[PDB]
């Protein structure tokens, strides 16, 4: 039998999602309260908040932990329903995912404010907790492919094309990056397998493909199943589903050096970063456009159904970051934009704008149907969920702007005698009220996480027993 | 649309857009151009183009500003602090160069902090004629009395109510007597006696007025027991625009 | 198509996704430029390099490059814009993302031990328009340099010079200005 779906893990992911959601985001916005104002760092002690340690916290905690959960429940709803099978690993195998992966965040949550941290952005964890979670990932690969080798269908939908070649390259990149020797039992107390430049071209081609495959390709496969869902039939490109996805999933790859530009890293490796990152723009759009083109007619739906329009909307901070990420993949343009809040902006515009917002716009969609219900509690919170999450992320966007192209030409500017125009610290102050706005939009999308959690969980009190019928 | 259904999705056979596809391509040859152009060629520079260009972004600069630092380097650091053409670029790109190297030491007021000097007043500890700034910068920059068996817990509190005395007029009269003793004995000898002080140790004056020093009594009596120690660190490697640095903390005072 | 077949997607998708990394990485631990240290360069001595740890630790990087780009304004701010053989030794690499704070690469003598301890103590007493974070805890804290014998020998294992002689020889914000003090010094020096 067990003809029905396997809901539990994905409802137990799903409300962990927007547990994480707060979680990441509040401390989002403390450590931007904290670059505004200092003080929200212990003076004497090292204690409980100082932005250094945070930081990273911030960094895992929403990607791994909040990304991660959205994947997590979005893959295993998506692609039970899309191939029509109950998941290959059932409670056992996706719910130790579950389990495992709920350990991993808890134990970044502690380590690092602890001080362990291998200084490897988005790799910071620990050793130890690295072997735990290649384990889990391994299981959640079993499940995922497992899953699809099980299928009804003949063919596998593209969302799963995306959802797939994430989890593979994710595992590869995790285990590559990763290599390091232990010399004592945590914290970054191990040194890694790299040094100098390689170790550079390692951290950032694991970094951006991070982005790519984790904050992209994953959640393209989101993209495509959920916006797809709605009451109105066909619109789409198949055939840009199969250019896009093959293209992109090559040429993103090549993206590393893009970070890398006018470093010690060579030249050759720069450029090489630099071309691909451009030629990678072509497939980014596709995926935008086979989302987009897809509503067409439909656009009506837009002041109807706030999920929709978070998807829509989704979609529209994704084309825009995948078109300024190539800009600041040009050597000239980064020649400004490193180290500067711009990186910031961009990093901030996809994640709020389309990470967020397609994870959000999917998980309105799903916890209702997971949880055994027609729909959310309120259709009204989701539109103001909708506003609130726009507001900020504009806002952070333009702050990090304003703050990145101010600091970049600061940093550059030289006066008639040839002299440098400003101080490090005239930059720093002139970044103040940038600081400040970022802070206040970043707050404003975690208030609408907020509202999120409270519509959730209104709607997730209605039914214990939500097996919902068959499915 | 195609004939498969994917759980209430289906999906058209349609075209790729046009322009995506011009687009795409573009991309693609532009970056086969950019390969040609670059490492693999592009004009302009000799060889093969780099990081080279850092030496061309020098060598322009220089050419384009040599001639204003040449023209200073000739003139004495007392002129290019008075001339209001070099002399007073000096000052405010002296005062650029100072911001941007010096002011998070020296203030950005160049007023100073505990700890490191006022460069604005009249007071100088290694001397304030040209020279002796110039080589305070150009080469960069207290003994612990605690320890010397004589001075001990006790030489201590006496020395430094001595020299608050020689810098004005505290009342302890125990604190002041031994004190007065000790400082002709040993503090004397480069502080001077009645702290002049001394220019080429860089012991600065114990007749001053009321500094951003550690004046207060249990400073004077940690200074005393543990000893100074400060530094001045050198801008040879780092930095003629020394020079100009020079000659717009000279122009500071006055 | 392909689409159907499990197997050929997943070992296509493999193939796809590797070529980048083959192409991007594994030249570099061939290529010498790279590899290559300063001629002068040693590595951390063991205080800079428990130091090195802490700034790894507290997250100074978070805030702070190490890697000077080769344009004239940085070289004017910062120094001689980095190279490759200052970082061989570097597991990890500290070069920066982001620059909250200046650029850390060259600061081989800018700043006397004493104003560093004052500075991290509280940035805001030096520099009162700071945004750094107060790390007064660095002087409550001693180092017992048990691990560091590990550290070398480890860091040994992957390529670092050490002596056996180094090991067996080797506050916290004595370990952390020491280390701050040695960066970028390798290059000018030689
Ligand atoms: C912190 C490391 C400093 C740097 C950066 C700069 N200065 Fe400095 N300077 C510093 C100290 C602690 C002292 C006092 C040293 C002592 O005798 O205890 C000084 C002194 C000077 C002086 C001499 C002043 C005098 O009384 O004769 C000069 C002229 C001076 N400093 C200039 C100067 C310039 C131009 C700087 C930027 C290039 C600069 N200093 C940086 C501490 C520090
Ligand atoms: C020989 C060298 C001496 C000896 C024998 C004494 N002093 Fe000191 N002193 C000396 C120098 C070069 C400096 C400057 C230190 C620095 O700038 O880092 C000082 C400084 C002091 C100060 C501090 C002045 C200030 O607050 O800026 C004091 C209070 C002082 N010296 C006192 C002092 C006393 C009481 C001595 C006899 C016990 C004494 N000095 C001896 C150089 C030298
Ligand atoms: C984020 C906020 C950080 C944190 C995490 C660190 N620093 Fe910094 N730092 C920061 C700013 C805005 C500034 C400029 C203002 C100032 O000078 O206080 C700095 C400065 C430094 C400097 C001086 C650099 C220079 O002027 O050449 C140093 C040496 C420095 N910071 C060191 C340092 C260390 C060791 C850190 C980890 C404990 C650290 N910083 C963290 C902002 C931030
Ligand atoms: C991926 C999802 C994601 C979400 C959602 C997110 N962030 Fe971040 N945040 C990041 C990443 C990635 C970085 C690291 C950027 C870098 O290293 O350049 C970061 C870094 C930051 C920083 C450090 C900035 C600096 O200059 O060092 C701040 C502040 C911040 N985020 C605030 C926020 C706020 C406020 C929110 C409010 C919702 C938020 N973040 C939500 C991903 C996210
Ligand atoms: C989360 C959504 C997201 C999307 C979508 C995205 N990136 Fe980024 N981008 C990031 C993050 C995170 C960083 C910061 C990495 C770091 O910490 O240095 C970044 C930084 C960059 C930088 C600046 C690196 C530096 O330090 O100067 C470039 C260039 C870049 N990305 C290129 C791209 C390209 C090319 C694409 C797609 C074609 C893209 N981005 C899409 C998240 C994203
Ligand atoms: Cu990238």
């Amino acid at each position: 039998s067990k003809d029905e779906y396997f809901d539990g893990v994905i409802r137990a992911g799903v409300i962990a999602t927007t547990f994480w959601g707060i979680v990441g985001f509040l401390v989002a916005v403390i450590i931007a309260f904290q670059l505004a104002f200092p003080a929200l760092n212990l003076e004497f002690g090292n204690g409980m908040l100082n932005f250094g340690r945070l930081r990273p916290l911030h960094t895992s905690a929403v990607i791994f932990a909040f990304g991660g959960n959205a994947l997590i429940a979005s893959a295993f709803y998506v692609v039970q329903r899309t191939s029509a099978a109950r998941l290959f690993g059932g409670t056992a195998l996706g719910w130790f995912v579950f389990w495992g992966w709920q350990l991993i965040i808890v134990t970044a949550a502690t380590s690092y404010l602890l001080g362990g941290s291998q200084g490897k952005e988005y790799a910071e964890l620990n050793w130890h907790l690295d072997i735990l979670v290649a384990i889990v990932w391994v299981a959640y690969l079993i499940a995922f492919l497992g899953t699809i080798f099980k299928r009804k269908e003949p063919h596998i939908y593209v969302a799963n094309w995306f959802y797939l070649s994430f989890i593979v390259t994710i595992a590869m990149l995790h285990i590559v990056n990763n290599l390091a020797v232990p010399v004592s039992i945590f914290g970054t107390k191990s040194v890694q397998l790299m040094a100098g430049v390689q170790d550079a071209m390692t951290q950032w081609w694991y970094g951006h493909n991070a982005v790519g495959f984790f904050l992209t390709a994953g959640f393209l496969g989101m993209m495509y199943y959920f916006v797809p869902k709605q009451a109105e039939r066909p619109v789409y490109s198949y055939k840009l589903s199969i250019v896009h996805f093959w293209a992109l999933i090559f040429l993103y790859i090549w993206a590393g050096p893009h970070h890398l530009h006018y470093t010690a890293l060579p030249d050759w490796a720069s450029t090489l970063g630099m071309v691909m990152s451009v030629i990678l723009w072509m497939p980014s759009w596709g995926g935008m456009i086979n989302g987009l083109m897809t509503l067409s007619g439909a656009w009506d739906k837009l002041r109807t159904d706030p999920v929709i329009r978070m998807m829509v909307v989704s979609i529209g901070f994704y084309g825009m970051s995948t078109f300024e990420g190539p800009m600041m993949s040009i050597k000239a343009v980064n020649s400004l934009s490193h180290y500067t809040d711009w990186t910031i902006g961009h990093v901030h515009s996809g994640a709020l704008g389309w990470n967020g917002m397609i994870t959000f716009g999917m998980l309105y969609f799903l916890t209702p149907r997971l949880w055994g219900r027609s729909g959310l509690y309120s259709l009204k919170l989701v539109s103001w969920h909708f506003w609130l999450a726009t507001i900020g992320i504009v806002l952070y966007a333009s702050s990090m702007w304003v703050s990145g192209i101010m600091e970049g030409l600061m940093w550059r500017e030289v006066d008639a005698q040839g002299f440098l125009v400003n101080g490090f610290a005239d930059t720093v102050g002139a970044k103040f009220p940038m600081n400040v706005v970022r802070g206040v939009g970043g707050v404003l999308y975690l208030t609408g996480g907020l509202i999120m959690a409270y519509n959730l969980w209104a709607t997730v009190a209605k039914q214990p027993k939500t097996a919902n019928l068959a499915v | 649309t195609t004939g498969h259904s994917w759980d209430g999705i289906e999906e058209l056979n349609t075209p790729l857009p046009r322009w995506w596809l011009w687009t795409f391509y573009a991309t693609i040859v532009w970056g086969v151009a950019y390969s040609i152009a670059m490492p693999a060629a592009t004009p302009g520079i000799l060889g093969s183009s780099t990081r080279a260009d850092v030496e061309k972004d020098i060598a322009k600069f220089a050419e384009m500003n040599k001639a204003v630092e040449d023209k200073l380097v000739a003139t004495d650091l007392t002129a290019i602090a008075a001339d209001p053409e070099l002399v007073t670029y000096t000052r405010n790109a002296g005062a650029a160069v100072f911001r941007t190297w010096c002011a998070q030491c020296h203030g950005a007021g160049a007023g100073g902090n505990t700890g490191f000097p006022s460069l604005l007043d009249g007071d100088w500890l290694h001397g304030g004629s040209i020279e002796t700034i110039y080589t305070n910068i150009k080469h960069g920059i207290m003994p612990a009395h605690l320890t010397d068996e004589l001075l001990e817990p006790a030489q201590i509190d006496d020395v430094v109510q001595y020299v608050l005395k020689i810098s004005g007029q505290p009342a302890d009269e125990a604190r002041a007597t031994a004190g007065q003793q000790v400082f002709a004995d040993n503090c004397v000898s480069c502080h001077g006696e009645d702290a002049k002080g001394m220019v080429e140790m860089g012991a600065p004056n114990l007749t001053d007025g009321i500094w951003l020093y550690g004046g207060d009594a249990n400073t004077i009596t940690t200074t005393i027991q543990l000893g100074r120690g400060g530094v001045m660190p050198s801008w040879s490697w780092a930095a003629a625009q020394i020079r100009a640095v020079a000659s717009y903390v000279h122009s500071l005072g006055g | 198509v392909l689409e159907k077949n499990a197997t050929l997607l997943l070992i296509f998708a493999f193939l796809v996704v590797t070529i980048g990394g083959i192409v991007e990485i594994a030249p570099l631990f061939y290529l010498e430029n790279t590899i290559e240290k300063v001629e002068g360069m040693r590595p951390y001595t063991p205080l800079e390099l428990t130091g090195r740890d802490i700034y790894i630790r507290e997250g100074c990087y978070v805030c702070h490059s190490q890697m000077i780009r080769p344009m004239r304004d940085e070289v004017e701010r910062y120094g001689h814009y980095s190279l490759a053989a200052e970082s061989m030794y570097d597991h990890p690499f500290q070069w920066g993302s982001k620059r909250t704070g200046p650029d850390l690469a060259r600061v081989g003598g800018r700043y006397s031990d004493a104003w560093h301890v004052e500075h991290l103590s509280n940035p805001q007493s030096v520099v009162p328009e700071s945004v750094m974070p107060s790390y007064s805890y660095l002087a409550n804290v001693p180092l017992d340099s048990t691990w560091i014998e590990d550290r070398v020998s480890t860091d040994a294992l992957v390529g670092v010079p050490y002596s056996a002689e180094m090991i067996a020889a080797a506050t916290e914000m004595d370990a952390l200005v020491a280390y701050l003090q040695v960066l970028g010094t390798m290059v000018d020096f030689s």
